[PDB]
């Protein structure tokens, strides 16, 4: 649900939006992460690991 | 995430898109304000082919009828 759940009512939403989102405030455009979606998500998986 | 109109994607501009079960429209987050999906309301920056879940739709152009 992203960040809603901490003000109001639950909203679900898909993740890779939200991580748009979350792109979007520190000031890089969403077509970014969509454009490198793969790989983004491997340097989550190794950094977790 | 993204739709395509010939051959190019086009993302919001600030907003999402929401679809009532026939038509797309571009709303706010916050509060439930649907509008015409325009080349205002969205910037394309792609080529149709990266984008996981892109959908085909149309977008209106305010200059070609005048
Ligand atoms: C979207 O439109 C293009 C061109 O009109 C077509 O090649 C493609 O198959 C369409 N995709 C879907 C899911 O209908």
């Amino acid at each position: 649900s992203g960040w809603t759940f901490g003000a109001g009512p639950a909203l679900q939403i898909p993740f890779p939006m939200q991580m748009a989102y979350r792109f979007n405030g520190i000031g890089v455009t969403q077509n970014v992460l969509y454009e490198n979606q793969k790989l983004i998500a491997n340097q989550f998986n190794s950094a977790i690991g | 995430p993204a739709i395509c109109h010939d051959g190019k994607a086009h993302f919001p501009r600030e907003g999402v898109f929401v679809s009532n079960g026939t038509h797309w429209f571009v709303t706010q987050r916050n509060f439930y304000e649907p509008q015409i999906i325009t080349t205002d309301n969205t910037f394309v920056s792609g080529n149709c082919d990266v984008v996981i879940g892109i959908v085909n739709n149309t977008v209106y152009d305010p200059l070609q009828p005048e």
